[PDB]
């Protein structure tokens, strides 16, 4: 079995598998993360005490959720309650496998690309219809109808807020997004785009102020109140790579991703991927979380109708310039 | 080198099936569901024959067909909200005083 | 609907009475078995006809919501029976009750000094506060006048507790809005106000400091230093609360025209405190009926 | 290639006989999800790159729609199971059973027929159906926005309260 | 090519490897730790006291015409999705017809919003009463 | 090919229905006036019939490979904008007793309108099905409009879902000619063949299936009765005229156009059909008492009529005209016919007057009405001295000339069949029973106007001869 052929595609394999091993293991990392960043934007230090610096809290956390009993209640849809965290862990890694992360580093190089972004998310809002409704708790079918709520909010405007980047590419293909990011990020012509696609993305992960399906003070965390253990911490843990995956591709389509002057392109990435990480943790510490109803006025009212005007302005700047 | 007789097969097959399924249910949401496997089955026939031909207007086709679908399938719900505000059960058999 | 509020269904005997025993040593331990939990979990459970409801419509069905006693934002041990069309509050019932400690039947078991750290118990985030309307009673049942010095102490100390209260108040509003950062640096404030107070009092929560007559030690020498720092700490801190959550405009539109009523419906309801003024009725104890020396203060 | 579109037709032809003979309407659009799946699946398999893509895209909103739509009216414990079961019985089906057999009979047997030089399965781009789309299907474009602002007048029309 | 088939085969074990892990990640929570027996364990969390009724109800949402709105603003997105991945060859005839689409569409969407087929929040809600 | 500004010119009653459409939605957003919305529906579909004379000048050509527009399509284009203006004459005053919003009717109203001027110019298998469903699917929301009502529900019910039946299969038939052909355009169904290919002869009878339900034909007709019962008066003035002109002109053009026109097996499937829609549409409406299932039955049978001119258009060249005079005759009787009963419908109540024993005596108190419905009655008898009866006779003519002698014979018995009903109906009017506004007025003027033209053109068809051999499409 000596041919470069072969030794090319293992290890091409090889660097898929640790792509998906440094996302899973970042997603658990920043679960400690943004517990040390919220102690830090709250004046405090956050878990500081396991281990040196707290290191060895997210260790603790895993032999914990491990060890603690993995239920399926008497009451509930048992397949259907048993399936929802893997469609919540599985759905936006599965739309990280588009990321380049670097020059030659990239798990799937398809030609749909931020195509295969929306399919994922369009697959993911089902992991919390499915936990709320099989759960067959009040407060989880609440939150279910709260998802389905956000899901009418959001996926209305994200394919649009990415069109414009599209557009100027030519192309559904990410390298090519960010190969035409080489003299321009795009965050300077499609900021319009870009605050868009923050909005829907910070609401496609289901995160804070978009969090109304798990909502503490109303409805006492809500779609995942049924279940614990493992199955708990796989929903967390899939809401931890889906803000690693959204992050990263804010970092593709609007900052460049992986291009800069003087650092490694990898350096560059994860730098900015940082950022955006810590921009996640940031407005979750900063601001309050608005009514669904005006969540869906400003899906409905303001976004959508900011994406069209942006991709009709998008592509009379190309065509005047083609 | 898929031949393109099978998969106008897979697609009769689907069609029969959600036809079948319109056929054999009672209840409204599934006649709708049985509709949209229909129209599914239709658009995938059509995504065979342009793929067969190596033409763009089979892809087309599909884009019609699930335009239509997705209209269809909200005015058939609107119909169904009716039917259940106005009847509480989603039984069509119960709508069928007009005949002769 | 004549049924009981503070005990429940199944209780014998009317508590205030004077013939029914106060302690809970003249009645039996209590003894949870499962035939007792089963009938008062029974008997807890909400029953929709006695109140008048129904399931539901014709066209959809109500679901009955429990928000409470364990939920996060029920303040308590409180249940508040939602009948809910969708995420619509067709009908509330209050369940109160959950939180009965027997105080005035206390009142009628203590003597009058000792039952001052009850009073401080009847509203906990008040302290001296609740300490201060029943000595000026019992002072009043004694013929005494407090010196000058008095008054200004328990007015302090009672300013101090509308303090923590508050800035508790207002970080948990924000924190109920969806806003969770403000909590941490309020009770750091509230930290503060503590320093202070277990200086003078010797406790944080519940001072039980007031007596009959004055209060139940002089200020501790460098009392002072402590107030002015709380006094130059304060407002900066309370400035950047107000910018960073209470001028947010999703703060606002969550705040802003929900649950509003006017001067009749405040005065219908016993409404007091800052629902009755802000429907604009100028009405506190403190100007309107001057008690421990409020008038000599600006 | 064909490995995936044969696996993938058989699952989408398994999940959709699945879907007309289940009774659970959460299950049956589980079912509903797998076999769209599966037909995209053979979709990309046969070069159509962007109809599988919006296969997935637009479906999983549309069956959302249907999750909620069943919330609203359908899911009621096991009441809505047993009169769903009852509706349903040997004859009932045997009936049309025998009817779409033959028809399928027919139509494969038209199919059967014709001539088949296999369909490579080269990609044609989502760009190139942008260009076929808004080049000689211009008027299909605005036609087809007449018709989805019918379907949006028609729903807001019917499915009101007062 | 070589390329191509290796990121095919990547991909292939980056599903496979990742739904394993998940299923690995199921089965160790399942198994591992001991179990907990109580009277009232297998009944669902309502806050403490037996509930009135079951989650097994016809709840009624507010936004079921929004979502059928969304089903047809989402096949008008991809139209657009179309549009935008070949606008250059397109040319300004392209841009006369997209700039159509989308006419109709937000007329189609002022149109929702001015009826008020877009909003469900109850009057008590609508925030109205305001200093 | 691109879009030129003479097809821009022969795309205009296209262009004007759309922007209608958009203007009639608009000033729905801006304020609910139904005065003013009809007004400007009827303005856009009076300014799309006059701008027919620009195409005209304008002459026949493509419009993309998706539409081609000559004298044909001016002629269909025509008809179905005369079908929609009368549907809103007779929509205005049935929809002021409406306690809901009647604004949306004339925004339906206008797409179906353009799904039909789309039918018209179709030349592709993309347009037949976008024209297919941009005429139906507003005829969801229309024959629903009064969902308030059992039958208006129940009627809608029927229609959204057969009809969603009907286009899977009109789609799936599409695609198994298209996996034959590999072209979409008319001209190219059949280019590669020796013309019986199973494939093609499977998606052609898909298609049938498809486009005999939307024409009422037999055995793809049981919906007729029950969605023309059920659905509000100037709706069913609508279906019965508009949606079957438009989809049988569409029918006439791909079986002119394409090859497979000429096969035996499908000549004979359309015989069988036209046949059997004849005769069992005559015998069915035979014992009815509601006016509107009468109607119904009697569109199967005066579909089957046309489609027997239809089976004979490779033979004979007189088809087309035949097909033409016979959709003008049919048009303006069935316009009178359903408007009397919106016009007697109106302002609307809840349940219409679709019993015969409402219209029994009407003389009595509208003698107008009773003289446009019995002259409406025996225009669809093929009586001379009516419209009616030159479509009969031009239905009989093609007929012989190409020797369908079963066909003249299903003609022969089924005209006697409808004699039958058809006078009974005429003279139960005339027996002996136990509005105010100028819109109510316009009804019954565009029912007269009906009638004199019916009556005239009755007496002398000439002019109707040569206007319709005038409207000749690209050979
Ligand atoms: C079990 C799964 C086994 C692996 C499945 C195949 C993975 C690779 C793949 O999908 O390749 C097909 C296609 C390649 O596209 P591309 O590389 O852009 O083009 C090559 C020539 N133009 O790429 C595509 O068609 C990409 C879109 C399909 C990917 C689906 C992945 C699963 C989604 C559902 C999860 C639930
Ligand atoms: C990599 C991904 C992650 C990236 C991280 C960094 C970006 C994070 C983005 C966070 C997005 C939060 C968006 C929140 C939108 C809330 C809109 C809403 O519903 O507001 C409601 C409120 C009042 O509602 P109203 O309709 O007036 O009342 C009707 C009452 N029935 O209405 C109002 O208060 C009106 C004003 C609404 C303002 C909307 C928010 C503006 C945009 C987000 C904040 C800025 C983020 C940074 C942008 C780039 C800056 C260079
Ligand atoms: C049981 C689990 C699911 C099994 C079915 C889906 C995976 C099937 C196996 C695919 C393995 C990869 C493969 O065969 O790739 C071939 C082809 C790639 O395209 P191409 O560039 O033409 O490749 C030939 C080289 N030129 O591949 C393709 O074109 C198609 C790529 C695979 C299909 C897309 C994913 C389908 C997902 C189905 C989900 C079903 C419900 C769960
Ligand atoms: C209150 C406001 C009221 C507003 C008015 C409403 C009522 C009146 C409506 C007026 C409509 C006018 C339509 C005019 C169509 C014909 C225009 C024309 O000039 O056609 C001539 C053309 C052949 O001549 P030429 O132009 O020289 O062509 C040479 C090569 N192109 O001819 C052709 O190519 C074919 C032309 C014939 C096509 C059919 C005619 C149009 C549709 C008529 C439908 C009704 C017919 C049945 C009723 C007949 C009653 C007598
Ligand atoms: C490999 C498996 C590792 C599992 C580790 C799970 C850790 C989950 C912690 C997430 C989290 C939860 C649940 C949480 O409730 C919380 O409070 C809001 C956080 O912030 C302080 C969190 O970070
Ligand atoms: C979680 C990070 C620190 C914030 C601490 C929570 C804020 C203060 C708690 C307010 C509160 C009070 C007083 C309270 O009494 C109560 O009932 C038990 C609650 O519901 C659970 C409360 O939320
Ligand atoms: C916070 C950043 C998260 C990044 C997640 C994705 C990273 C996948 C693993 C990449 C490993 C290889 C990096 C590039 C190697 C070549 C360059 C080396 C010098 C920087
Ligand atoms: C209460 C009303 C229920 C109506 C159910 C209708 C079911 C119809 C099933 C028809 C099955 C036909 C099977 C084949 C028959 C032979 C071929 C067609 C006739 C020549
Ligand atoms: C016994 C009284 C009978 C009165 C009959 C009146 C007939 C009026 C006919 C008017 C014209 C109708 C159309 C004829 C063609
Ligand atoms: C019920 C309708 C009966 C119609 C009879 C028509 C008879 C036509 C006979 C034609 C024979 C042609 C022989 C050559």
């Amino acid at each position: 079995w000596i041919s470069p052929e072969l030794i090319e595609i293992l290890l091409t394999i090889l660097k898929a598998v640790v792509i998906l091993l440094v996302v899973v293991t970042c997603g658990a990392f920043m679960s400690f993360g943004e517990r040390r960043l919220l102690g830090l934007f709250q004046n405090r230090y956050g878990p500081n005490r396991v281990g040196w610096g707290g290191s060895l809290q997210l260790v603790a956390d895993m032999i914990k959720m491990f060890f603690k009993e993995d239920w399926i209640p008497k009451f509930s849809d048992r397949v259907i309650f048993t399936l929802a965290p893997m469609i919540a862990f599985t759905s936006l890694l599965l739309a990280f496998a588009i990321v380049p992360v670097s020059p030659g580093w990239v798990v799937a190089d398809l030609n749909i690309g931020i195509l295969f972004f929306l399919m994922m998310a369009g697959l993911a809002v089902y992991a919390v219809l499915f936990a709320g409704w099989s759960s067959n708790n009040k407060y989880s079918l609440l939150g279910a109808m709260r998802a389905s709520a956000q899901t009418l909010s959001y996926e209305v405007f994200l394919g649009l807020s990415l069109m414009g980047v599209v557009a100027q590419a030519g192309s559904f293909n990410m390298t090519d997004i960010v190969n035409s990011q080489a003299h321009v990020w795009n965050v300077i012509p499609q900021f319009f785009g870009f605050i868009t696609f923050a909005i829907a993305g910070v609401a496609v992960c289901h995160r804070h102020p978009f969090d109304q399906p798990e909502a503490e003070q109303e409805l006492a965390d809500g779609y995942h109140i049924e279940y614990s253990g493992m199955k708990f911490g796989l929903f967390f843990v899939g809401e931890y790579i889906g803000i690693v995956t959204i992050s990263a591709l804010m970092v593709t389509l609007f900052f460049g991703g992986w291009q800069g002057p003087l650092l490694p392109p990898f350096i560059w990435f994860a730098l900015k991927t940082a950022f955006f990480m810590m921009m996640f943790i940031l407005i979750r510490a900063s601001l309050p979380r608005p009514r669904y109803d005006q969540v869906m006025s400003f899906g409905w009212k303001i976004c959508l109708p900011l994406t069209l005007i942006n991709l009709l302005v998008t592509a009379a700047v190309i065509l005047w310039q083609a | 080198m898929i031949p393109l007789q099978h998969g106008l097969i897979l697609a009769a097959i689907l069609f029969v099936l959600g036809l079948t399924g319109l056929v054999i249910r009672r209840n409204l949401l599934f006649m709708l569901i049985g509709l949209e496997i229909m129209i599914n089955a239709s658009a995938l026939a059509f995504v065979v024959a342009g793929s067969y031909w190596g033409q763009t207007d089979g892809q087309v086709m599909y884009i019609l067909a699930i335009s239509l679908a997705a209209a269809e399938a909200s005015i058939g719900l609107a119909l169904l909200l009716q039917l259940h505000r106005r009847r509480q059960n989603l039984n069509i058999d119960s709508v069928s005083e007009m005949r002769g | 609907n004549l049924r009981r509020i503070m005990m429940p269904q199944t209780w014998k005997g009317h508590p205030l009475r004077k013939d029914y025993p106060a302690r809970a040593t003249e009645f039996s331990p209590f003894e949870l078995t499962k035939a007792k939990q089963d009938l008062e979990m029974e008997a807890l459970t909400f029953k929709p006809e006695e109140w008048g409801m129904k399931r539901g419509t014709e066209n959809e069905d109500f679901m009955f919501l429990n928000l409470g006693p364990n939920h996060p934002s029920a303040h308590g041990a409180f249940r508040i029976v939602l009948q809910l069309d969708g995420e619509e509050i067709v009908d509330c019932v209050p369940d109160i009750g959950y939180h009965h400690r027997g105080a005035e039947k206390m009142g009628e078991r203590q003597s009058w000094h000792s039952y001052i750290p009850y009073t401080d118990r009847i509203e906990y985030l008040g302290g001296c506060v609740n300490e201060m309307p029943y000595v000026l009673a019992v002072e009043k049942l004694a013929g005494i006048t407090v010196p000058d010095r008095v008054n200004v102490i328990r007015v302090m100390l009672s300013e101090l507790f509308r303090i923590n209260s508050h800035l508790l108040y207002i970080s948990t509003f924000i924190q109920d809005v969806g806003a969770m950062t403000p909590v941490f640096f309020a009770f750091t404030d509230r930290q503060k106000i503590y320093d202070l107070v277990e200086a003078i009092t010797g406790f944080r929560m519940h001072p039980a400091w007031f007596r009959i007559g004055g209060v139940a030690h002089d200020l501790p020498r460098g009392w002072d230093r402590l107030l002015r720092e709380f006094l130059d700490w304060m407002p900066k801190r309370l400035a950047s609360y107000e910018k960073a959550a209470l001028q947010n405009t999703i703060l606002k539109g969550r705040s802003q025209g929900v649950a509003a009523y006017g001067a009749k419906e405040a005065l219908e309801w016993g409404t007091t405190g800052a629902g009755l003024r802000a429907t604009g009725i100028d009405f506190d104890v403190r100007k309107a009926r001057p008690y421990s020396g409020y008038e000599n203060f600006d | 290639m064909e490995f995936a579109f044969y696996i993938c037709g058989l699952i989408a032809i398994l999940a959709t006989l699945r879907v007309i003979t289940h009774t659970n309407p959460v299950h049956a659009l589980l079912y509903l999800i797998i076999s769209l799946l599966a037909i995209s699946g053979v979709f990309f398999s046969l070069g159509a790159y962007f109809a599988g893509a919006l296969e997935i895209i637009v479906y999983a909103g549309a069956i959302m729609v249907l999750f909620v739509f069943v919330v609203m009216m359908l899911n009621l414990g096991g009441s809505e199971i047993e009169q769903e079961r009852q509706w349903l019985k040997p004859q009932v089906w045997i009936g049309p059973a025998i009817l779409s057999a033959i028809m399928l009979v027919v139509i494969v047997y038209a199919i059967l027929g014709v001539n088949d030089q296999g369909i490579d399965g080269t990609p044609i781009s989502a760009k190139a159906v942008g260009i076929t789309l808004f080049g000689p299907y211009v008027l299909a474009v605005e036609l087809a926005s007449m018709l989805l602002l019918a379907g949006l007048v028609v729903a807001f029309h019917v499915g009101r309260e007062e | 090519s070589t390329e191509v088939i290796a990121h095919h085969w990547a991909f292939a074990i980056f599903l496979i490897v990742a739904i394993g892990l998940c299923c690995l990640m199921l089965v160790g929570g399942w198994f591992l730790g001991g179990r907990a027996r109580a009277r009232s364990k297998n009944v669902p969390f309502e806050s403490g006291i037996d509930s009135v009724g079951s989650a097994r109800l016809r709840l009624s949402a507010k936004f079921y015409l929004v979502a059928m709105f969304f089903v047809i603003f989402d096949v008008e997105a991809l139209y657009l999705f179309a549009w935008s991945t070949s606008i250059r060859e397109s040319g300004w005839v392209g841009f006369v017809e997209a700039a159509i689409f989308i006419f109709v569409l937000l007329a189609g969407l002022v149109y929702l919003v001015r009826i008020g087929a877009l909003d469900w929040t109850p009057a008590r809600s609508r925030r109205e009463r305001m200093n | 090919m691109t879009i030129t500004p003479q097809n821009l010119i022969a795309l205009l009653p296209l262009l004007i229905v759309g922007l209608t459409v958009v203007v009639v939605m608009l000033s729905i957003a801006w304020r609910r006036n139904h005065f003013l919305n009809a007004t400007l529906s009827v303005i856009g579909l009076n300014a799309a019939l006059v701008s027919l004379w620009f195409v005209g000048q304008a002459g026949a050509m493509d419009v993309t490979p998706l539409m081609r527009v000559d004298g044909f399509a001016m002629l269909y284009t025509g008809l179905v904008l005369l079908a929609s203006l009368a549907t809103c004459t007779f929509a205005y005053p049935w929809l002021e007793g409406y306690n809901d919003n009647k604004d949306e009717f004339y925004l339906l109203v206008l797409i179906a309108a353009l799904g039909g001027i789309l039918l018209a110019n179709a030349n592709h298998l993309a347009s037949l099905f976008l024209g297919i469903e941009l005429i139906s699917l507003p005829l969801f929301g229309l024959v629903g409009y009064a969902f308030r009502q059992k039958r208006s529900l129940e009627a809608s019910i029927k229609y959204t879902i057969l009809s969603a039946a009907a286009s899977s299969f009109l789609l799936f038939g599409m695609a198994l000619v298209y996996a034959q052909s590999g072209d979409l355009s008319f001209v190219a169904l059949g280019k590669n063949l020796m013309l019986n290919e199973p494939l093609l002869l499977a998606g052609f009878g898909l298609m049938i299936v498809g486009l005999g339900f939307k024409l009422s034909l037999v055995p793809f007709h049981l919906w007729t009765p029950d969605v023309y019962q059920g659905a509000p008066a100037p709706v069913s003035t609508f279906l019965a005229t508009a949606s079957k002109i438009a989809i049988f002109g569409v029918v006439m053009r791909l079986f002119l156009y394409a090859p497979v026109g000429d096969s035996e097996a499908i000549r004979v499937v359309l015989a069988i059909i036209a046949f059997a829609s004849i005769i069992f549409g005559n015998l069915m409406a035979l014992s009815q008492t509601n006016i509107k299932r009468l109607l119904g039955y009697s569109s199967i049978s005066h579909l089957g009529y046309l489609l027997v001119a239809l089976i004979a258009l490779q033979t004979g060249e007189m088809s087309m005209e035949a097909v033409g005079v016979y959709l003008a005759g049919y048009l303006f009787s069935s316009l009178g016919a359903f408007g009397v009963v919106s016009l007697m419908s109106s302002p609307y109540r809840g349940p219409d007057a679709d019993s015969l024993f409402s219209y029994r005596g009407l003389f009595w108190h509208r003698p107008i009405l009773a003289a446009v419905m019995t002259v409406m009655m025996l225009s669809l008898a093929g009586i001379p001295m009516t419209l009616g009866f030159i479509g009969k006779f031009y239905v009989l003519a093609v007929g012989v000339q190409a020797h369908l002698w079963w066909l003249v014979g299903a003609v022969v018995v089924g005209s006697a069949i409808g004699l039958y009903y058809y006078l009974r109906v005429a003279v139960s009017l005339y027996l002996h029973a136990p509005p105010s506004n100028w819109q109510y007025s316009a009804g019954g003027i565009v029912v007269l106007i009906s009638a004199l033209l019916v009556l005239v053109l009755g007496v002398w068809p000439q002019p109707l001869i040569s206007i319709v051999r005038l409207a000749m499409p690209l050979m």
